[PDB]
This record gives structure tokens, sequence and C-alpha cells, in this order.
RNA sequence: CGGCCGCCGAGACCCCGGCGCACGGACCGAUUGGUCCGUGAUCGGGUAGGCGGGCGUGCCGGUGGCGUAGAAGCCGGGCCG
RNA sequence: GGUUGCACCGUCCGUCUUGAAACACGGGGCAGGGAGUUCGCGGCCGUGGCGAGGUUAAGGGGGUUAAGCCCCGUAGCCGCAGGGAAACCGACAUGCCCGCAGCCGGGCUUAUGCCCGGUGAGGGGCGGGGUGCGAAAGCGCCCGGAGUCACGGCCGCGAGA
């Protein structure tokens, strides 16, 4: 199915006890962390609450291959390589987020490897600002693809 | 072993010194008044209580006895007996007749109670018995006597 | 890790070696008894269930550690003057 | 320790020598033993010997982080290892049972946790 | 486990059994318990003056002149009662006569405690920690013949120790461990020696006549051995000198 | 040889160095204590407490030191207070330094010295 | 006012090293405690208050030390926490 | 390290307070003194001895320079059966079923570990029981042996507290 990619721009500060702990139910706690989540409507309706507070929109494979690299880890200082991803299970990186991108397996399956992504600031920083939607031309809220451009300066 | 002034501290220099607003420590009425004081009141005081059944209520009703006119007893188990058969070594025994032993209740005078079994036929002798602890004694192959 | 024998008490009369350990341990654990007890077998030459290691401490984390051991000549003479605890400890027996 | 903790350097050298146990044969019992003595003092054993009876038949190896308490029948041949006795407990266990033994000797009978079961 | 028996040429002669109360479990913790309880009960009370402040009338300045309006005597304006802040007032919380001097330990909690602290002579870690310096290692504790006890002279008991190879633990006991630090001095415990070996007898008297002269030496018969002679300070492993029929009178422990 | 770690620690502990802690504002009162003494601002008031820039930081933790660094003397090495020709024994020359306690005289400190230098234990004071 | 582009600009967020806490694992001790490793993105503001660890003061006891070739105390400096 | 210039930031402290830099209250400065204490009683907690019992108090023998400790006294208190105002009566050292820990068995991963079946102290749920009210029924309270004493401290109340 579509995979999306969602961060939160917005701080535990002004949030309802409900969309707070609905972002740490996407397992998003923080600033600028982000996650990977499949598209169900029982899925869906978590980012729908979430909205404000997040910015989500459906990646690229090859954004997606250079947020994996750098950013994911379960644990360790060890950075989740091709080697790395080889050992775990499938032939290489290039399978193993084409298998993501499918939604054929998830980063858990294949253990050693988190949910969340501790994500950079986009340089040039938040893509419109924290205060409106992507229609009002501000970060928050579904994307296009152009999520690509936001988690690429996030890394 | 806790030093008082350790944890009150000069530390905590709270100097309310675990009592809260400054007001509040003074006299009696942080106490709500003097002791068992306001358990009676309807008004507001104490009503309820630091008992955990809330205070129960007032009118000590019902009648005294007569310190003489109580009896005492000292009762025991069957149970009691059974067990210290053995220990009771002090106590005659008579395998023919009386039973396994032959216990005198009185060097503990008693009225003897049913509870548990009994594992060895026993000869009892006693002030009172209650009809339980008689229907054991017999079923064990022992008797009763009344003094 | 590395122990040196730092300071030596003898007594003949019971017919025994008592000795000091200075132990290095450089980021890794605090030592058991056994770690100790292979390495100092080799030194003496002198069988391991004759060798009995009582007390250590263990300081701040500056990597000093101090213990004691006795080496015996006889078998019989580590549960004259050493009590149960010491040799439970030490796995002698089972 | 800080709450719950035995000072007694007996009962604490005891556990000690227990952890050692359930690593080196691998064995979970000897570990649960530990935890039962660490309970506080009103938490643990106070065992009876015609609950002793009632459970478990001849010729297993009871483990009690307890005091064993006589007064009662125990026709059982039962072993009782326990971590104290009374003078009482002690003469039941040693002339039905398959004896009365310490808790530090208790090694001595059982290193490796088969055939045991705690009782309390 | 049987400890040599030894002639007053300080020599063995022949070898007994030891009693149970020497294997017991070492410790500490229950000495500790018996040595703090067996203190208290010798502290002679402590107080303060308690007319104090009946003596200093005290009034009451009032107000209308900048200052507070607690209380200082009529005519000076000084020290008062009914104050703590002030010189001369109250303290606070004086030392009462009703405060706290007896620690209870029952009789088998007691007799444990003393079984406790003679096991731990047996053991060599102790003793050493203790401070004993020992030249005669496989004797611990030492049993010595009946008559040893019958010696009340100073001279004669001093003779037999050097024999034994005992005297040595004195020498130690002489190295002054009581010229305290502190003003308390003054009033009393100082320029004191240091404890020593325990000597136990069976007989002559409830003390030896001869052997409460020597330093550090503290003499009891088993009639009367306390967990204070045994392991002051909650420090056991002291060395113990012992007589025959003692050995065999703690035997039977009782309680 | 000694280690790399324990450097990299020394060398931040130089570095890092410390504020001061001495308690709030000092220098208005001159009640307000002698050079050394800490105590936190107790006061609501407080922009200490309040934690308002420029009225300087208040402990905490945060503010520490490796463990395996903390107390070591400057030139790396670890203090023994040493009072006499005994203590000596059994100080490591190589890790540890003593320090003669100031109580001590020139009569014991000439044979502390010379004896402390025949160990390899570095000393500090004459003569 | 309606668009747009490049920048500036927090203790946030990313990143190296360190520190405490919590939890797991191991070891050490005569008790309390300590150490070594691992995990923590989802541990680290703080008044009332609750808890937990350390420090200091006076004297007592045991133990083990120091002092006229210079104690305590006082004043300035050095080092550690 | 002292002092000072320069950059940057900073409207005391404590307390009252919803809000204190305050035109709210208190303080010249410094030194010293200065505030969670004792007994009884109850409710908790940790720890220790002993054990269905447990502990002595009062005391006098004894020992000691004195004294503590030692051993001796066991009165009394609480616990060991409860219910009922009282009269007065008087109970499960186990019949049934779950199941935590652990033990036992099979399968599985390189290992720890895991999934599933017995056995299951401790624990949980029934039944039958005691007694009181009761024509009766139905509830109330109780029922298959753990407590006592000791030590420190938290907390309540009475005491100036």
């Amino acid at each position: 199915m579509a995979k999306l990619a969602v961060i939160r721009i917005r701080g535990r500060v002004n949030v309802k006890r409900p969309v707070r702990d609905t972002l740490a139910m996407l397992r998003l706690h923080r600033v600028n962390h982000c996650v990977i989540v499949d598209d169900t409507p029982s899925y869906l309706g978590m980012l729908q609450k979430a909205k404000d507070y997040i910015t989500w929109g459906e990646i690229n494979a090859e954004t997606l291959a250079k947020l994996i690299r750098k950013r994911g880890r379960l644990i360790g200082n060890k950075p989740v390589t091709d080697e790395y991803v080889k050992e775990k299970l499938g032939m290489t990186i290039e399978e193993f987020a084409q298998k993501v991108v499918n939604g054929e397996m998830s980063l858990k399956d294949l253990p050693n490897l988190k949910p969340v992504f501790r994500l950079h600031p986009p340089r040039g920083g938040f893509r419109g600002s924290k205060k409106r939607s992507f229609k009002e031309g501000g970060a928050l809220g579904y994307r296009g693809e152009k999520i690509n451009e936001l988690i690429e300066r996030m890394l | 072993m806790i030093r008082r002034r350790k944890k009150v501290r000069k530390l905590r220099g709270s100097h309310t010194h675990g009592w809260g607003c400054k007001k509040k420590h003074r006299g009696g009425g942080s106490k709500g008044g003097r002791g068992m004081a306001g358990t009676g009141k309807r008004n507001k005081s104490k009503w309820t209580w630091t008992i955990k059944y809330a205070p129960d209520h007032l009118g000590k009703r019902g009648f005294s006895r007569p310190p003489e006119v109580q009896r005492e007893v000292r009762v025991v188990n069957l149970k009691f007996i059974d067990e210290h058969l053995d220990e009771l070594m002090q106590m005659g025994i008579a395998y023919e007749e009386g039973g396994k032993i032959i216990v005198d209740v009185t060097q503990f005078a008693d009225k003897v109670l049913g509870t548990g079994k009994l594992t060895r036929p026993l000869v009892i002798k006693a002030r009172a018995f209650s009809p339980k602890a008689e229907e054991k004694i017999k079923a064990a192959g022992g008797e009763a006597v009344l003094v | 890790m590395e122990i040196r024998i730092k300071e030596i008490k003898e007594n003949k009369l019971i017919g025994r070696k008592e000795i000091y350990f200075e132990i290095y341990h450089p980021g890794e654990p605090t030592p058991s008894r056994k770690d100790v007890k292979g390495k100092l077998v080799a030194m003496l030459d002198l069988n391991p269930e004759t060798t009995v290691i009582q007390y250590i401490r263990s300081y701040f984390g500056s990597y000093i550690s101090k213990g004691y051991a006795k080496a015996y000549d006889s078998k019989e003479r580590m549960l004259y003057i050493e009590p149960e605890y010491i040799l439970i400890r030490d796995g002698l027996i089972e | 320790m800080k709450r719950t903790g035995p000072t007694d350097p007996n009962l604490r050298r005891l556990i000690r020598y227990l952890r050692k146990k359930s690593n080196e044969y691998g064995v979970k019992i000897w570990k649960d033993v530990a935890w039962r003595l660490e309970r506080p003092r009103r938490q643990r054993a106070e065992v009876n010997v015609s609950k002793i009876n009632r459970y478990a038949n001849d010729g297993e190896m009871i483990v009690v982080p307890g005091s064993v308490l006589g007064a009662g029948k125990l026709e059982k041949k039962v072993i009782v290892a326990a971590w104290k006795f009374s003078e009482t407990a002690r003469r039941k266990i040693i002339e039905a049972g398959g004896e009365a033994i310490t808790i530090e000797e208790l090694i001595e009978r059982n290193p490796t946790g088969s055939g045991v079961r705690i009782m309390e | 486990m049987k400890v040599k028996v030894f002639d007053l040429n300080g020599q063995p002669v022949g070898e007994i059994e030891l009693p149970k109360v020497f294997f017991t479990p070492f410790r500490p913790d229950l000495i500790r318990r018996a040595v703090i309880a067996s203190w208290t009960h010798r502290i002679q009370p402590q107080g303060r003056d308690p007319m104090a402040g009946k003596r200093r009338v005290t009034e009451n300045i009032g107000k209308g002149h900048s200052m507070a309006r607690v209380e200082r005597l009529k005519t000076p304006p000084r020290y008062a009662a009914f104050v703590p802040f002030a010189r001369g007032g109250r303290r606070t919380h004086p030392p009462k006569v009703e405060k706290i001097i007896w620690e209870d330990i029952n009789k088998k909690e007691k007799r444990l405690a003393l079984m406790s602290a003679i096991a731990a002579t047996a053991n060599y870690d102790l003793v050493r920690a203790r401070g004993h310096i020992i030249d005669n290692v496989p004797q611990l504790p030492l049993i010595v013949v009946d008559d040893l006890q019958k010696v009340q002279k100073t001279r004669e008991t001093r003779e037999i120790f050097k024999k034994l190879g005992i005297w040595d633990d004195i020498v130690r006991a002489k190295e002054k461990s009581g010229v305290r630090a502190g003003k308390g001095k003054m009033r009393g415990r100082r320029y004191k020696k240091a404890k020593g070996p325990l000597i136990v007898v069976g007989k002559n008297e409830g003390i030896v006549l001869g052997a409460r002269n020597h330093p550090g030496v503290d003499v009891v018969v088993v009639d009367n051995l306390g967990v204070e002679h045994l392991a002051p300070g909650t420090h056991p492993g002291r060395l113990t000198v012992w007589t025959v029929s003692a050995i065999e009178r703690l035997r039977e422990l009782y309680g | 040889e000694k280690e790399f770690k324990r450097l990299l620690r020394v060398r931040a502990r130089l570095k890092r160095k410390k504020p001061r802690f001495l308690r709030q504002e000092w220098w208005r009162y001159p009640k307000f204590k002698n050079d050394p003494k800490w105590r936190r601002p107790k006061g609501i008031d407080s922009k200490m407490r309040l934690k308002l820039k420029g009225k300087p930081r208040s402990p905490s933790i945060g503010w520490s030191s490796p463990k395996l660094v903390r107390g070591l003397h400057p030139s790396g090495y670890e203090e023994v207070l040493v009072h006499n020709v005994k203590e000596l024994e059994a100080l490591d020359p190589k890790r540890q330094a003593a320090r003669i306690a100031h109580t001590v005289g020139k009569k014991k400190r000439i044979e502390i010295i010379k004896r402390a230098e025949e160990l390899g234990i570095k000393v500090l004071n004459p003569r």
C-alpha cells in the first residue's frame, strides 16, 4: 500500500492529552522524530487527528533510502548500512527498501531497526512554518511527494 | 538513625519543615479541637474520624455485669489436648479402659470444645463439654466423664 | 587483567603462605575468585583446591582492587583455622 | 538494603551462594529461593508441621524460606531443608522424614534442582 | 575440633573437645545490638535545672516604639524567660530525667550474642582485624591447665605469658588509646590504657587478684561473662585464655 | 603506560572548569559570608532560584566530572594523606602521590620524605 | 495588500564525549554500600509534599594514628569534591 | 589569582501573594545565641530472637570498687477460637475447582529464550461448619495454627508539645 512518513514539528506544549498521547501512539514524542505508518483506515485516522501538530505525506523510494541509511538504528553505535541490513534478512539494503515500499514487510519483522528515525531540522528550516496546513503553503499536514524535500533537509 | 534535622533539613530549608503554609502550624485549630474532640460534634468538627468505621455511634447502650457474676471458664479445644498427648506424660496413661490415655482436663481447668479431630481414644474428665466434643471423643473410641 | 603479590606474610606453624594482591583491572569487571584462581595456580605451581581466596574490596572506579588469599601445603589445613563460609564461596565443594 | 534486605550476614551470604548456583547449573529454582528470602520478615514462611504432612508425598525435597514450627503429626517420608527449625520441629522430621538438614547444606543434598518443591 | 591443653611450662600435654558455641555463625549485627544494650544500662542520668525561668520573672514591653512585643525584664532590658532566641533564655527542649536509658534484649537473644562473640575468636581473619598479633597461631583460643586460675600474683601470672608467647598482645595494650580528642576529657576518662586479652577462670573467686593489674586485661568467670568484655565497641575476635573447668561449665549453655 | 580515556576526561575537567557556586549574592552584604559557602537560594522571590540570567548558576548534578577523574590532583595522580612512615606502605607509587599532613613535624618529615622517594612516591615538602 | 525567493535567527532538534537515574546481567563485602557491562527515541524543569544517598557538629566506646624538630585556633594561598 | 576596561545578559534577599523590582511587610553592619523536643498510648514500617507460645516487670540471691552484662523471679500482658448486650453456646490439622512461582514431559532457536500438557506450596473461588437474629428463611460476624517480645524511625492524640 501507500506508506507515509510522519514528523512532529510542534512540541508537547499546547497539545491535548488525547493528541499528545496519539503522537506517542504514532511512536512520535518529540520534535523532529519521523515514523513509518501504513495506510489503513484505522491507521489513517491517528494522523487525521494529529494533522495540526504534524507533517505527513508519502515518500519516494530514493529519499526513503537516504533516511534509512543515516538515521535508522534500533540500538548501538553501529549504522544501518548494506552489510548490517544484509545480516538482518533479505539480500541487501535495496531490496529491503523495495520491500518496505511494497509494504511486504516492516522494519520490526526484520529486527534491529526502530520504527522511529531521529531526523534532522530541515536546513533552510521548517518548510513554510508550523502555523498552517499544506494547502496554505505551510509545513503541516498531508503533503505530496514534496515531502522528499522536507526529509532530505532533515536527512 | 534518620536524623530528623537531616530530613528537616537545614536541607529542605522548607522551614515549613513538612507542615505546609506557614499559617497552618499553630494551636488546637489545625487539630480540629483537642483529642477526641469533635467526634461527638453534631456540628462539624471531627465527625468521621481517623477511625476506619467512622466513628462508631455514641450511646453505649446495654448494661454491665457485676464482676462477681462472671465465672471465668477457660476453654480448650479437643485439638489442643489431642496434639499434646505425648507432651502430657505427667497425666496418666491407661491402655486398658479409659481410652488410650486418661486425662483429667482439670490440670487445665476448663470446658472442652469440639474443634479438630481426635487421633487417639481419650477418656476426658471436665467441668463441661459441648455436644460436638462428645461425638468426636466417642467416635475415637474414647469416653467422656462429667465431674 | 594482571595481579601482583604486593605483601607477604608467612606463618610456618600452620604451614601456609598468606598473600595480599593488588589487582589491576582496566575497564574490565571486579574479579571473581576463579579468574584470580587459575592465574595464581600458574604462579605458585600448587593445586587449585588447596589455594583459598577470601575477602575482596573494590575502590571508587580508579582501577585498584585489594584482596587476600592463602596458599596451603596440606589440604586438611584449609579447614582447621578457616570456617565454612569462605570455602563454599570459592566453589571447592561441590 | 534501602527498605527490604537482610542485615543478618548469614542470610545475605546464603542469597549470594544461591545466585552462583543458578548461573553455573543453569536451573531456575535457586534464584526463586533467593527471591523468597528477599521478601520482608512478616512475608517469610511460617510453616507448620501438620501443613507439611498435608501436602506433597514422601521423599521429596522441601525447601522452606522461613521457619518450621512443630506440634502436629508428620508421618511422611519427606526430607526438609530449612533456614531455621524449632527444637520441637527437628524431632518430628528426623523420626519420620528423610531427614532434617540445614539450608546451607542443601547444596550438598540437591545442587541441581531436580525433585524439589518449594513450600511455605 | 579439639584444642590442646597446655601445661604452665608453656608446652602442650593433651587435646580436648571444643564446645558448641565456638562453631556458631559469625554475626556482628547481633553483638552490636547487645553491646549497645549493655552500654546504655550503665549510663548515669543527665538533666538541666527545672526551676530556671521562674527565677527570672519576664514582663512584656508593649508596642508603640518600633520594637518587637517579645518580653524582657523590669528595669534592665536584658535576657529573660520564655525565650529561646534570647541570651539567658530557656533552652528550647532541655534534657529530662525521663530520657531513654534502657534497651531490652531478650535472654535468648543475649546468649546467642554471647555465643556469637566467642565463636569469632576461633577465626584467624577476625583475630588479626581486632588487632591482636599472635605468635601461637594454631592455638586460637588457647586453653591452659587448671593451675593457672589459682595464681593471683602479678609477677607470677606475667612470666607464664612470655613463655606462652602471649605477652606480646599486652605490649599492644600499653599503647595509649584514651587520651581523647575533645574538651570532654576534663570531666574524666583521660590518660588511660586500651584493651588487650580476656582471661576466663572457673574458680578463684569472680576475678583473679593479680590479673586485674596487667594492662588491658579484664578478668572474668563463666558465671559473669557479658558481651562487653568479649567484644567491646562491637569488635569481636578479642583473644581469650581459657581454664579447663571454665570450658566445661560453659559447655552447659543455659538461659 | 597510563590510559587515553583518563587523559580524555582530565582534559575535559581542565577545559570545562567550574563556575563558582559560592552562595547567592555575597558581595552585597559582608554578613553574607566569608569566601566559602553555598546555600541554595531557598527564597521564592529569587531571581537566582527563578534562574534568570546573570544571577549565577545554581548547582545541578549536570555540572559533575567523570568518576574516573573525580578527586584527581592536578598532575593526574591519586591523593593519599600520609601522617607517617607507616602510612607510606602499600602506596602504589605509579598511581598515587602522598601529601604529608600539615600537622607533621620536620623530625618525622625528614624520615618520611627520604623513604617515600626510595619507594618512588612523590612527596611535596621540606626542610 | 496579493504572490515569490534567498538568508538571518533558541537551551529546541541533530551530532562527539562525559555525568546521574531506572532497569537487566555479572562480580565484591562481615552490614550498608561499591564496581563492571548493556539497554533507555519513547530517562533527566520544579513550589507544597513524599522518598532515597551523602556531609558536618559535640561527646562516648573499641580500633588505629598524630604533637614543642610545633597541636588547636587565626589569616592568605594551592589542590579535590 | 587581584584589579580594571570591553562585549552580552541581568529591575535584591526573604516573606505575604493570584501577581512583589515594587510606591506590600521586614532588615544599618558584623559577631554570638536561636526553634521538629520528652513520656505515655495507638496505627505503620524496617530489622532481629524465640516459637504455639512468647516476654518478664516488681524483687532479692549472686558478681563487681561500683556497675552493666551474666543466671535465677514468670506476677501480669498478649497470642493460641469465636460469637452474642447478656443468658449462653461453641468451628474445616481439608471435600471440590482454578492457577503464580517452581518441578515434571514433549516440541523449537546456536544459545538464553519460547509454545503447548501435568503436578501445583504460597495465593484465588466454592461447599460444609460455629454463633447471633431467628417459627423459617435469609444475612451479621467467625472458621483448615502464627504470634510474642526486642530495636530504630514515620505518623496521630494528651500533655507548654
